[PDB]
């Protein structure tokens, strides 16, 4: 049950991380105003 | 996150040009682009030298090298008893992260002249003829050295695995905390180790700092200086720790391919010019403190492969003048059957009986003394027989405390046994024996004394000394069981 | 919040 | 050093050679007629 | 990928300068306009986009400008059942002359080794029917062994012994590499694979599959060979779950390969003339030949020990990196014994009384401790003469050399430079046999009667014959 | 005799010839006409015959000398640069000379305050948020300096932006930050 | 040419350091002005080493070293049996040339 769940919970994590890679002007935007909030 | 970063000029065998970085540090760690860690250790006008903690082949001309800020430092504390860790502190174990609260900087100085104090307390390995005729103390630094295959792993373990009747205690000021430092190793062989560990139920007052053969050399160069902090945390907080360095050979190895990858001037058998000041800075921290800086203390136990036993070579040398002593291991013994086999006159011991219960050091003056003689006339074996009755008698009571020494692997004795054992040694009541028994006999006589005799050797640890009563009474049963004795 | 949406969005995504 | 004097070749160490052949061809003669 | 020039070409060494895309440390480069597949492998970033490389095959015929082809990953070689029977070279091509080797997956000969959390504690004893190995250091399953020798004291008769009890009795395709050896030796080893059903040309049922790169190879073939072989196996072992037979002679010639280039790549040479990369170069190669809990491999690796040294930093080395050493000894050859081995010198890891019983392991330290008294006379015989001798010590003197003769054995592969048989011993037998002359059980013998026999049995046969002849 | 160090280091003999000349043109104040003068002097080097005259090995060096000290007079240079380039031809350094020059060019492009700065973004950003980030990043600066940005555009990095201000290296591209959390997720 | 064609920049011990030679090969046999044949073994960046098959009593700074575009070779056959050779293949038993027909490298 502890490794059915440890190879599970590894393909998910490396699922969820490289099903946002197929997933911005707010962002650039964003960029700048955190470089001002830097200071 | 705003980082000062720099260019990697070039990178080959472990080795980093850097371009930029003019505020970094000698020996800070800093960070590749591709996640790996370095330590700068050149730093030089138009570049810096980076050793590179893992696989260059991840490093690539003009990636970009961050700073840190820090000097290598490693998590230590009490939660670190129990794994298996890199050279960083990093848990490989597969039991999750260390929850460590302290972090401790691996390369601070040793304690000066002032917060130490004599080495007076033993630490008991459990082998008869260590704790006997090379005693080691808390806060010594006693070298183990020989060839391939002799048994210096062994004598490691048997040191860890025995401290478990003074872990399992409440005596919280005999407690002993053991680390155990592989160096150049294999994994299999250090899983054969934690194995044994586990076994013997030795892993839960262990840590095992693990930079095999397969690991970076800047890692096999850290893992000791990691160790050592690890057991200066226990050293500085009224505990006692023990170290084992298996072994500095390697470390060498690993620091002399680093340095010469460096481009430094090379020295005698290539090593740099300060390989001795690398293993003096971290011998030099296994002290012992006064009470005023809490009592603790932090005993090393180095190891060193000599090859064909030439301890002339340079890193034997180095670490020979370091150290407080040595066991020294040969072949020959161990295939004449003497089991561990330690050269009894060649290991030395320069704390000596400063560090023995009042006990052994009773019998083992005794001891001691006849084995030299018997050393000095045991060219006479084999004519024996055609000599004075003097020299026949050293013979005999030299051969006697010689098999009483064999001891079997992985079972560290008690020191009241062992105690009793020299007793019924060295007083004479295994003349009339024959040699081939005495073993057999030692073994039955120990069941013996540990089942109904449990006042005697309970009275003996308690006492540290064989009182008059205390003598009498051994006499008594060493004299039944010995006439009641196949 | 570029991975709070993937952390959400993902899990919510496995869920 | 227990082998020192037939490891290191020379006289001393090919003369004790030639006296254990001696001594067991002499011993296996004296064997195995008694076979 | 990526293209570069060739822009120096010193020995073996050969720099390459790249204007766009850099290729990583380790990548295989192909050259352009070349009759024969010529690879460079990347081993130094110089910087100024300049990459210092080791050739795989000879530089003769290079130019300076001339292109260089970036694969953009390390030499892949096939992997997979297809390599069974084959004969690959460092970069895997099939050098039989049988065709392509038409696998279906490619694996980089530059792999991470196992990890800590992947070892596995198993300790069982692998019985080779030798009786000096099972007695004294006996191989386990899924261990590293390892053979240590000078020149010609058997490390070759002792590996093909091992291939032909092993191999034979093995069900789990075994992998021979040849690193820097004679060619001779592959072409022998080839045609009594082939002849003896192991490897078959037709029906392919092959259960050995060959990587070879010999003597006149470049120092790059010379220490990448090794690297093909393990990647071989370790296919094998991990996508497979089999138990693989990992032989490998000779292992000291990889060492001896990064010496050829070593000053070549700009490095202070260490002791010995040795690179100073030599200890993590042998441990990142020996630590991918291991078992793991997904699979077994059983290495079996020749050690050439330069000049009878054993102290050479190459021997040295590899000592720390296997669990049964077998160290053959010129002074045991030059007696008449084989196989060479050296009981007082040899060492296994499960030569433990709990692994193999206390009776072996009673038996054995009894051979040990009699042989170690045999050489401590040795002095006093040399001094005194035998006539001298107390008679307990002759006893021991004439048991000793009955032992020395008994560890002897003749073996199957060397019955033309013996004319005898060959004998696999159990290892009751061996047990039983020693036991019984330490006793005294054959005191009455003589000692010529236990050399090269197999069980006591033949030793008592023979020494019927012997004396029923005269 | 003290020497007059530049603000920022080079090393080899591009920077020492390099500090040599910075040093002497900041002793009589003249650092921007020998600046000029070192540009037209790489520009006339990389003529192709005169390339081919001064890379060219079996040429006398007293010839060459020459070459270079009567094209140095038919521009009429400074006594500096004049010397320089005299000094470069005696010894043998002709073809490290656009090196040098490059160096000393570096060296008083930071004498101007001139501080270079990449920003690194996924698809080509336009000039308004260009010039917002001009503004702000001036706010990084010290007293009296300009910025040099070179806008590159790697979609690789797939949004974000990885600012490089000098040696201060910010990441604000969004795989660092996707590697980042998937690290914390698994470790 | 500075391709087909080299200058030699420094000569000694028996060692040419040669200017340009662009097109040459490793361990290819290169030909000086003087008459004497060398095999050039380090193709650097700058220059090209060559080891000189003779007496470098004869080659002076700024010699001309030509191509051959053949890797050294001698020649083989059946008529070298009975003749004394040089490492290069000629003869020098005083007994005339050897017909080979065959080179091999
Ligand atoms: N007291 C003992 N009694 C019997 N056998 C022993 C004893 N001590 C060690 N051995 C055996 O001798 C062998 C070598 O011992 P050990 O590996 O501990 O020494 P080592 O110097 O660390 O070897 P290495 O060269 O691999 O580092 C081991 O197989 C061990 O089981
Ligand atoms: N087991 C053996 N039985 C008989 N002769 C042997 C044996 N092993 C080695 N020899 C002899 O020693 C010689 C060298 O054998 P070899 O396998 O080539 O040693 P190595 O591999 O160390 O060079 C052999 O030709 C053979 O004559
Ligand atoms: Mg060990
Ligand atoms: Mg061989």
């Amino acid at each position: 049950q502890n490794m059915m769940r440890r190879k599970e919970q590894e393909h998910m994590i490396n699922w969820v991380e490289k099903h946002v890679v197929q997933s911005t002007i707010a962002k650039c935007i964003a960029d700048l105003k955190l470089l001002a909030k830097k200071a | 996150d705003l980082e000062e970063t720099g260019r990697v000029l070039s990178i080959g065998d472990g080795i980093a040009r850097v371009h930029g970085l003019r505020n970094v540090q000698a020996e800070e760690m800093v960070e590749f682009s591709s996640g790996l860690k370095g330590m700068s250790l050149n730093l030089e006008p138009d570049n810096v030298g980076v050793v590179v903690f893992g696989n260059d082949k991840l490093i690539k001309e003009g990636d970009i090298v961050k700073r840190t800020g820090a000097i290598v430092d490693v998590p230590v504390g009490e939660e670190l008893l129990g794994r298996v860790v890199d050279a960083l502190g990093n848990a490989i174990d597969g039991k999750g992260p260390i929850g460590s609260k302290t972090r401790r900087r691996v390369g601070l100085k040793a304690p000066g002249i002032i917060p130490r104090i004599s080495v007076r307390e033993p630490m008991q390995t459990g082998i008869k003829a260590v704790d006997s005729l090379v005693p080691i103390g808390r806060g010594q630094r006693e070298l183990i050295i020989g060839d391939r295959q002799t048994g210096k792993t062994s004598i490691a373990i048997d040191t860890i695995i025995n401290q478990k009747r003074f872990n399992d205690g409440s005596d919280e000021k005999k407690k002993l905390y053991c680390i155990y430092v592989a160096i150049g190793q294999k994994r299999s062989t250090v899983a054969q180790l934690v194995k044994r560990l586990t076994d013997a139920d030795a892993m839960k007052y262990t840590i095992v700092v693990s930079a095999t053969a397969s690991d970076a050399a800047p890692l096999q160069y850290l893992a000791p200086y990691s160790g050592c902090s690890m057991g200066e945390y226990f050293r500085d907080n009224g505990k006692h720790a023990l170290i084992i360095y298996d072994d500095l050979s390697k470390q060498a190895v690993a620091y002399r391919q680093m340095s010469l990858l460096l481009r430094r001037p090379p020295g005698r058998e290539a090593y740099p010019g300060d390989v001795f000041y690398l293993h003096s800075r971290l011998l030099e921290r296994a002290a012992k403190m006064n009470d005023a800086f809490g009592g603790g203390s932090l005993t090393a136990l180095p190891v060193i492969e000599t090859q064909a036993g030439d301890v002339s070579a340079y890193i034997p040398t180095n670490v020979i003048s370091i150290t407080d002593g040595q066991i020294f291991l040969e072949t020959e013994l161990f295939y004449k059957g003497i089991r561990p086999a330690i050269n009894v006159g060649l290991s030395v011991s320069r704390v000596g009986s400063a560090a023995q219960t009042r006990a052994m050091k009773q019998v083992a003056g005794t001891m001691k003394l006849e084995l030299a003689q018997y050393r000095e006339v045991a060219a006479f074996a084999q004519f024996g027989s055609d000599l004075d009755a003097a020299t026949q008698q050293l013979l005999s009571r030299g051969v006697r405390l010689t098999e009483l020494l064999k001891q079997g692997q992985y079972s560290p004795m008690a020191i009241e046994e062992q105690v009793a054992v020299i007793y019924a040694g060295v007083r004479g009541y295994l003349d009339k024996l024959e040699p081939s028994k005495i073993t057999k006999f030692e073994n039955a006589f120990l069941s013996h004394v540990v089942s109904q005799h449990q006042a005697l050797l309970g009275t003996i640890r308690a006492d540290g000394k064989i009182s008059e009563q205390s003598d009498a009474k051994l006499k008594e049963i060493v004299t039944n069981f010995l006439a009641g004795f196949e | 919040q570029k991975l709070f949406v993937d952390k959400i969005r993902e899990y919510k995504s496995k869920r | 050093g227990a082998g020192s004097i037939r490891e290191a070749g020379g006289a001393f160490g090919k003369r004790e050679q030639a006296e254990e052949e001696r001594y067991f061809r002499a011993q296996s003669r004296e064997q195995l007629a008694a076979l | 990928a990526a293209t570069g020039r060739i822009v120096a070409v010193i020995g073996a060494v050969v720099d390459v300068q790249f204007d766009e895309g850099l290729p990583p440390i380790l990548n295989a480069l192909e050259v352009q306009g070349r009759e024969t597949r010529l690879v460079l492998e990347v081993a130094q970033h110089l910087g100024e986009s300049t990459v210092r490389t080791i050739a795989m095959d000879g530089t003769e015929g290079l130019v300076r400008g001339q292109k260089v082809l970036d694969s953009g990953a390390p030499i892949k070689i096939p992997v997979g059942p297809e390599t069974l029977g084959r004969i690959m070279n460092v970069i895997g091509e099939p050098i039989d002359e049988r065709g392509p080797i038409k696998t279906k997956q490619f694996a980089p000969i530059h792999a991470e080794a196992p990890e800590f959390m992947e070892m596995s504690v198993e300790q069982e004893i692998l019985v080779t029917g030798i009786k000096v190995v099972d007695l004294l250091a006996p191989y386990a399953k899924g261990g590293k062994i390892g053979l240590f020798g000078g020149a010609g004291v058997g490390k070759t008769v002792l590996i093909m012994e091992l291939i032909n009890n092993v191999a034979k009795a093995h069900g789990g395709y075994s992998v021979f590499a040849g690193v820097g050896e004679r060619t001779r030796e592959g072409n022998d080893l080839y045609h009594e694979m082939i002849e003896s059903g192991v490897i078959n040309l037709k029906d392919a049922t092959s259960k050995v599959a060959l990587v070879y790169g010999q003597m006149n190879e470049p120092p790059g073939a010379r220490a990448r060979v090794a690297l093909t072989g393990l990647t071989v196996a370790e296919y094998f072992r991990d996508q497979e779950g089999q138990d693989v037979l990992l032989f490998i002679d000779n292992i000291f010639r990889f060492t001896q390969a990064g010496s050829e280039v070593s000053a070549l790549l700009g490095r202070i040479p260490s002791a010995v003339g040795y690179q100073p990369t030599l200890a993590t170069d042998m441990g990142t190669m020996q630590e991918r030949i291991t078992t793991t809990k997904k699979g077994s491999i059983t290495s079996v690796q020749a050690i050439y020990v330069p000049a009878d040294d054993l102290t050479d930093p190459a021997p040295a080395t590899t000592f720390a990196h296997l669990d049964a050493t077998t160290v053959l000894s010129r002074a045991i050859a030059e007696l008449g014994i084989y196989p060479a081995v050296d009981p007082l010198d040899s060492t296994s890891r499960i030569m433990d009384p709990n692994i193999v019983g206390s009776e072996h392991y009673d038996v054995a330290r009894g051979v040990q401790k009699i042989l170690q008294d045999y050489k401590s006379l040795q002095d006093i015989i040399a001094i005194l003469g035998m006539d001298e001798l107390s008679e307990e010590d002759k006893l021991t003197v004439s048991r000793a050399r009955k032992i020395q003769r008994f560890l002897s054995q003749p073996f199957q592969v060397a019955e033309v430079f013996t004319g005898h048989m060959g004998k696999l011993v159990p290892l009751k037998e061996t047990i039983k046999g020693f036991q019984q002359i330490l006793a005294g059980e054959y005191d009455h013998l003589p000692e010529q009667a236990f050399y090269m026999v197999g069980p006591i049995e033949e030793a008592v046969a023979k020494a019927d014959k012997l004396a029923e002849e005269h | 005799a003290k020497l007059v160090r530049p603000p920022v280091q080079v090393y080899g003999i591009e920077g020492r010839y390099a500090t040599a000349l910075y040093s002497a043109a900041s002793k009589q104040n003249k650092l921007e006409q020998v600046e000029k003068e070192l540009l037209r002097v790489a520009q006339i080097l990389k003529e192709p015959k005169v390339a081919a005259s001064v890379l060219n090995p079996y040429v006398k060096r007293s010839i060459k000398v020459k070459s270079l000290n009567d094209i140095t007079a038919k521009e009429r240079f400074s006594p500096l640069t004049t010397n320089l380039i005299n000094l470069l031809a005696e010894n043998g350094r002709l073809s490290n000379t656009q090196g040098v020059v490059s160096a000393f060019s570096t060296m008083m492009s930071v004498h101007r305050g001139e501080v270079p700065c990449t920003v690194t973004s996924a698809s080509p950003l336009e000039e308004a948020t260009l010039s917002e980030l001009k503004t702000v990043l001036k706010s990084f600066l010290s007293q009296g300096q300009v910025l040099k940005l070179e806008a590159k555009t790697d979609p690789s990095i797939l949004g974000g932006m990885i600012v490089r201000i000098g040696e201060k290296y910010v990441d604000m591209s969004v795989k660092t930050k996707i590697q980042k959390l998937g690290r914390a997720m698994r470790e």
